[PDB]
């Protein structure tokens, strides 16, 4: 009987998860009308707080940063003071996200009554209806689709949408799913004056992000990249990790968030937390039992060898490092031992669009997209850590070489990168 | 009835200069205390909201880089005793204010009243923390009959008269939907090895100030405009008759007017300078203090009952020229105003040349500040462009009784 | 041969959709100390509001309105004024959160540990870290956990958690997910003297729901409900629709939310397209081949007979509607023709509790519960509409009898239940 | 140094008592127009922020739910002409002010001025918004040091002061967690055939106002307090000898002290009423104005120079008590200095019985708000129960002229 391959057949392809392919994304270009120079944030600094205290922190942040002359804020934090309200926000909201979505539409020929999924990720800022309910009200989408809206997971939650139109691309089969995941910053001006409350002052920019990933098997053709792994390690069991990136009011009664002053070493502990269950997944077999054969080594000679990384260069050829900050990189950079062409996508984002949104990872892989490096068969990987510290990795395989004219947001700056970032800022 | 809602914003350079050392010119430094306070009256303002209004600013802005600059210090190569300054091309920026009135506005340019330009444009200076004072000032108020009134407010640092009227015709230009022209600024102003130890005598050395590059006034400075018309001009011009005419009647005339008029409520205004705006001087116009800086002596006689006819021939023909010395001299010089009063002829300057839309402005007045305790008067083109129109700034005291004499003569 | 009923027989069992079981819920009794009756209600806004045109509104309102006696507004809003910060709203997320799923461990002997899915609801409140990551920091639960937090949906999200957690139960198997449904009306209290802003405060009342979803094999003898059909109809593509319940500013710069004045010509017309969406599930072939024989009666015969309308008292036996406010009630009893008996839940929901949340269903579900109206094989149907109007549904079936003492949020005040509600309370 | 930082709140019953109408009796309606003032000095405040405070306030107002109730009225038989108010027992609550002080409360006891009673507790009546006005508020303190000063602002329609404080007491052991009496409240009152046309010696038939029961000043009343020890009453004591003795001397003489004091600033203090707060006449004790009221006439001696003896022996043995006159009056009454000067013998009450934990207070004295225009004294005992306490609310005029005219007699 022939009826023995047939049961570790069919048995088998029906035990298979389906595909999850990234059609395009269109990430959001801000125009060069709503930037802002290191000079004129000094000067607004400046300006409305009297003391020679909190001038004095920001131009020495804003000077160390690792951020340029290119980024933008919103048509509200211009003025002096900025004035935020809920119309000049929403209607940052309007521009952000529909300017994404029309690059998206575009240039993949999408059709928006084929949308089953749509997931909108935005930390701070969360209207009644949601920033979904806008989309659906916009581009007037089908009254059966399955609209989220993830607000509240911090600058990491591009990767929980992610994750989460992955898991909802398993039940449904032969649908699209729509992945927003902005960062209105209007509402995300502190007021005050404490020093651990305005640091996102001087570090979030403008930025959006459309993404379209389908299951449908004749996209296997278009499609960019293929998701492979997704890996989240929610850190928020520990008290100090928790109430790191927190959002309080202070003394006088105005809301933000607030970094304290352990957020490196909590960072770098929650980081390694998710390479160790990443490990295991993504490295070669060879880098595995030598490390296994360097752990058991510990165990009987003395307890506790010279700590033996794995190395990812040879399980990774793309490192997507969320651009928090300067000082967040290239300590990440200096554990696994990355090279500066490693690290050249996160340090050119945070130059060029600076610590935009949890979307910072998709203006990095525009970059690498842009500089004509994306050869097809490479392996992506991003790191995305926020608030409670969730810290979300994920893995993307290339399909397709992506040719050079890309029609991105790297377009017209792509021969002026990289540069030199200094340490310091000449002030 | 005044202005109010003042709400403060900055528009940049479109594209990053990187780091530039703009060098200022001797001439840019000697100009430096005084500002250019000039308002642009519109009839209507009609698709003229603060935002596209502000979007050619970016365009024109990267045009001229170094007026969002500045001010900084370099280090001295011996002893740091002088301290060269230099706009540092940083894109900081320039103001710009989105006020309000609820009056009309052809009654605000009829009024005598002498406070228009204190209110119209802000009134900011290269404050006492220079390193970070905006180099200019737009002011957008809106009426309740409709208009307009875009308030200039131009350091002299950077750029004189027709180098600020040709840049905000240059915006225009760029808002209104044509090409402006090649820009220059490409040869590096550098510091001329000249000394000039004898100070002119055109001008009254201040103090030499540290932080805040404005004179303390003392006295209460204020601006009065008063409209001349081409009947006037042609009423002073029957006056020379039997004489050969030297007098360009343009702006001699009217500043013989005035020097007449103000020789009667000041007994020591035998000696006079004139700030000449040539255009024929102006070698590689790019954005320079190229005026021409000449003190005048009324030949011994006082001009308190002397002809306007015979004032105009000593004030034209005979000037002494001192602007190869002014910018020669070292530290806080103080041109308008400082020991003599000012006659500044910018006339010939495209001063309704801000075509918004197909939008000539209704009325044009600039006024200075920082002037010192002698006087200026600025003679400028009218809507008709046949007569003339003096902003002239006095003490202040000096004002109504010029009302009283100055009123027949001009009917 | 043997082969001939293993392909239709363990390849339809690989196909087979995995079930949900409702194991247990806990919904959130606020305590006696926090109850605003009608009268202080009304003393407590003419004394922060001289204008007697918006407390003249606010007596018509709560008059007609329908809520009771012991409704709970937060110990921030029993202030005269309110003294609403962000302290005062996080630390009463502290108390109907930890205080329903503590109800919800302690009655099914539930391990932190065994937590795999997290989805947290919250409309208006929506901190940083999320509402999520504070169950996570209290309880302590695992590293590697599933959690999103839906932000912005509206009272309707308490349906969108329970599909999420459906949908992220097909693909992980042997799992437990929890979903809390909750309102933090402490920032949702309205400032300002708008008219239609001031709808949500006479009928936002605390409330919480913790539920305990799983998909174990285990689970079925112990578990209560078992999820049959979620059904979503989102109708914001309509722009009478979403502009209907928006969070608008008002001119004095308060938020709040600002429901339309076609409120109920809405909600009748999103919730009577998702009636027709879920017949074809729920109806019998009997009841759906007698209405499309008479639907196409009116087809070939005249533009229009009379229309018949489905019984649904012949597809249900308990009706769980959202207690928004009386006049949705009264008009779905007038439609669908339901008895008094079978909207005695969503009444006596509105008036012991009021409009709390989300999570109005589950009270609504513990009241059919607590009377011992709940057999085995009951079908419950649960309806539920909110902002951008998503207008969701779902329906159960009971798998084991409920006793009467259920020691949820009825028990001290089962035995009085129900009372006549009258038309206006005379004041 | 004065409170600040009113954070006002409510406490509501913890059970609904649906739709009551504790009907007011003809005393209860009888003194509508005075308002208990009573504040309780504590000497540290620790384990007492105010929740710990409010949460034993809905288990006591379970029990006396007419306090947390709103007057309401109902209509008459046939024209409107009377309207019998009744407190309708919607659960409206009672206001919870929390205020803090920053002075220290030991040099607030040892105080002249009187501001004690006016400050420290909130001073509200049932105002213009009648049908919206509390019965009840309670006045949180927290001073420098760390003590706590309850101040409750009764009204005197509800209850009167055994009635108030035995409330307060009821309150008090819920807080310490002991079970306090089950106060009984069934009895409804019912009108009687009054309308008394005979109009009583002790009262002024005001006006009939609509929605302000608060008969306005006019002088300018103020709460004085001054403390009398137990070697005072002891010289009280060895006056009255040769002679009988019917004078209650825990009252009596105290009295007749101020009532001396009073009879050399004031000329006309010839009649005096009284309301003796008796225990024996509590028939019923639910919460209801058990007072009788009497008033003292003094033909024959004038008490401006009469010994205190005999002003004593005046006003205990020979008293015409009208105390159901007051009840069957129509209402507008102002038995608190209506006609005469007021003399209120609340001694009996437990006044200090308002233990919190273990803590006894240290200073409990009581004022009174809506006093009439003859003033009012309020003798209550001290902590140890030796001495007596006098609070004495005069027009304001003979207050520091009390301080001379009665500082003799104490020293
Ligand atoms: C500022 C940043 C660049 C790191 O510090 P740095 O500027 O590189 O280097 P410095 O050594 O100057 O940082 C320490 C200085 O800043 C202050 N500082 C830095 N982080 C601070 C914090 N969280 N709270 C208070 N002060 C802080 C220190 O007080 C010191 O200033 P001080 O002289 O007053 O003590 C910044 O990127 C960072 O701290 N991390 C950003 C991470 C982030 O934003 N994560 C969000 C995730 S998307
Ligand atoms: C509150 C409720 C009882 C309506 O009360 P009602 O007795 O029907 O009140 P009416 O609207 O007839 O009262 C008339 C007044 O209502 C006002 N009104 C009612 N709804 C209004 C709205 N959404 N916006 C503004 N005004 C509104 C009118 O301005 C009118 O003013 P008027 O006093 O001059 O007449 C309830 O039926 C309801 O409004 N539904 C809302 C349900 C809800 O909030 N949804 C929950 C989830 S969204």
């Amino acid at each position: 009987s022939a009826f023995l391959v047939v049961f570790v057949g069919t048995v088998y392809v029906m035990s298979r998860p389906r595909p999850v392919y990234l059609v395009d994304y269109a990430c959001y270009k801000p125009p060069a009308s709503c930037r802002v120079p290191f000079a004129t944030f000094m000067e607004h600094t400046r300006l409305i707080s009297d003391d020679d205290k909190s001038v004095r922190f920001q131009t020495r942040i804003l000077e160390r940063s690792g951020l340029g002359e290119d980024t933008c804020l919103p048509p509200a934090n211009h003025y002096i003071p900025p004035n935020p309200s809920m119309e000049a926000s929403r209607a940052e909201a309007q521009l952000v996200i529909f300017s994404a979505i029309d690059d998206l539409v575009r240039r993949t020929g999408l059709k928006p009554k084929d949308i089953d999924i749509l997931v909108v990720n935005c930390s701070l800022f969360s209207p009644t209806p949601s920033l979904s309910a806008m989309i659906i009200n916009k581009y007037k989408l089908r009254s059966n689709i399955r609209s989220f809206n993830l607000s509240g997971m911090g600058c990491s939650a591009g990767l929980i949408s992610i994750d989460l139109a992955r898991d909802m691309l398993q039940v449904h089969p032969n649908s699209n799913a729509l992945v927003v995941s902005t960062e209105i910053i209007t509402p995300n001006f502190y007021q005050g004056s404490r020093r651990d409350m305005l640091l996102p002052n001087c570090l979030f920019r403008m930025g959006a992000a459309a993404i379209l990933l389908s299951n449908r098997r004749r996209e296997a053709r278009r499609a960019k990249y293929r998701l492979v792994h997704v890996v989240r390690t929610h850190k928020g069991a520990d008290d100090r990790a928790y109430r790191c990136v927190y959002e309080e009011e202070d003394e006088q009664g105005f809301s933000g968030i607030s970094l304290s002053k352990e957020l490196m070493a909590i960072a770098g502990d929650a980081l390694k937390s998710n390479i160790t269950t990443i490990g295991p997944l993504v490295l070669p077999m060879s880098e595995q039992l030598l490390f296994f054969f360097r752990l058991v080594g510990r165990k009987l000679v003395n307890k506790g060898w010279r700590p033996y990384i794995p190395d990812f260069k040879l399980a990774f050829e793309h490192f997507c490092i969320h651009a928090g900050g300067r000082a967040v990189i290239d300590e990440l950079q200096k554990n696994l031992q990355l090279s500066p062409r490693h690290v050249e996508a996160s340090r050119m984002t945070l130059h060029r669009f600076g610590n935009t949104s949890s979307s910072s990872l998709w203006y990095e892989l525009a970059y690498i997209e842009a500089k004509g490096r994306m050869r097809r068969g490479d392996r992506v990987w991003q790191i995305g850590f926020g608030s409670g510290f969730k810290c979300n990795s994920a893995v993307w395989k290339c399909l397709r070489s992506i040719k050079t004219p890309t029609n991105g947001p790297w377009d017209d700056c792509i021969h002026r990168y990289p540069v030199d970032v200094p340490e310091v800022v000449k002030l | 009835g005044a202005v109010h809602g003042h709400r403060l914003s900055t528009v940049v350079p479109s594209s990053v200069t990187g780091e530039v050392d703009y060098a200022l010119a001797d001439a840019d430094l000697a100009f430096k205390l005084h500002y250019l306070r000039g308002v642009y009256y519109y009839r209507s303002g009609d698709g003229l909201a603060t935002k596209v209004l502000k979007d050619p600013m970016f365009p024109w802005l990267d045009d001229h880089f170094p007026v969002a600059g500045r001010v900084r210090r370099a280090e001295a190569e011996g002893d740091g005793a002088p301290r060269r300054p230099y706009i540092k091309c940083n894109d900081c920026g320039v103001r710009i204010v989105e006020a309000r009135c609820d009056r009309d506005m052809a009654e605000w340019i009829r009024d005598a009243a002498p406070g228009r330009i204190r209110q119209l444009c802000y009134d900011k200076v290269l404050g006492p923390e220079l390193f970070f004072s905006p180099l200019l000032y737009v002011q957008i108020t809106n009426f309740k009959c409709g208009g307009l009134a875009l308030g200039f407010s131009w350091a002299h640092l950077i750029g004189d008269i027709p180098s600020a009227a040709t840049c905000f015709n240059k915006w225009a230009q760029i808002l209104s939907g044509k090409k402006p022209e090649a820009t220059v600024l490409t040869p590096p102003n550098q510091p001329l090895q000249g000394q000039s130890p004898a100070a002119p005598r055109s001008v009254k050395q201040v103090g030499p100030m540290e932080d805040l590059w404005l004179v303390p006034a003392g006295r209460d400075m204020a601006c009065y405009s008063f409209h001349v018309s081409d009947a006037v001009l042609k009423k002073l011009h029957q006056q020379q008759n039997g004489r050969q005419d030297a007098a360009a009647g343009t702006f001699e005339l009217v500043s013989a007017l005035v020097w007449q008029a103000v020789a009667k409520i000041r007994g020591d205004v035998d000696t006079v300078t004139v700030v000449r705006a040539d255009a024929a001087a102006r070698s590689g116009k790019s954005l320079a203090n190229e005026m021409k800086v000449g003190y005048v002596e009324s030949a011994g006689s006082s001009p308190a009952k002397t002809d306007v006819a015979e004032l105009a021939a000593l004030l034209a023909k005979n000037v002494v020229d001192e602007t190869a010395a002014v910018a020669a001299f070292q530290g806080d010089v103080l041109v308008y105003g400082g020991a003599n009063l000012t006659l500044v002829d910018m006339e010939q300057v495209d001063l309704y040349g801000l075509e918004i839309k197909g939008q000539r402005p209704v009325y044009v007045e600039y006024g200075m500040d920082g002037v010192g305790d002698e006087g200026a008067v600025l003679v400028q083109p009218d809507a008709d462009g046949r007569g003339r129109l003096v902003t002239v700034v006095l003490p202040g005291d000096e004002i109504d009784s010029l009302r009283a004499a100055l009123g027949s003569a001009l009917h």
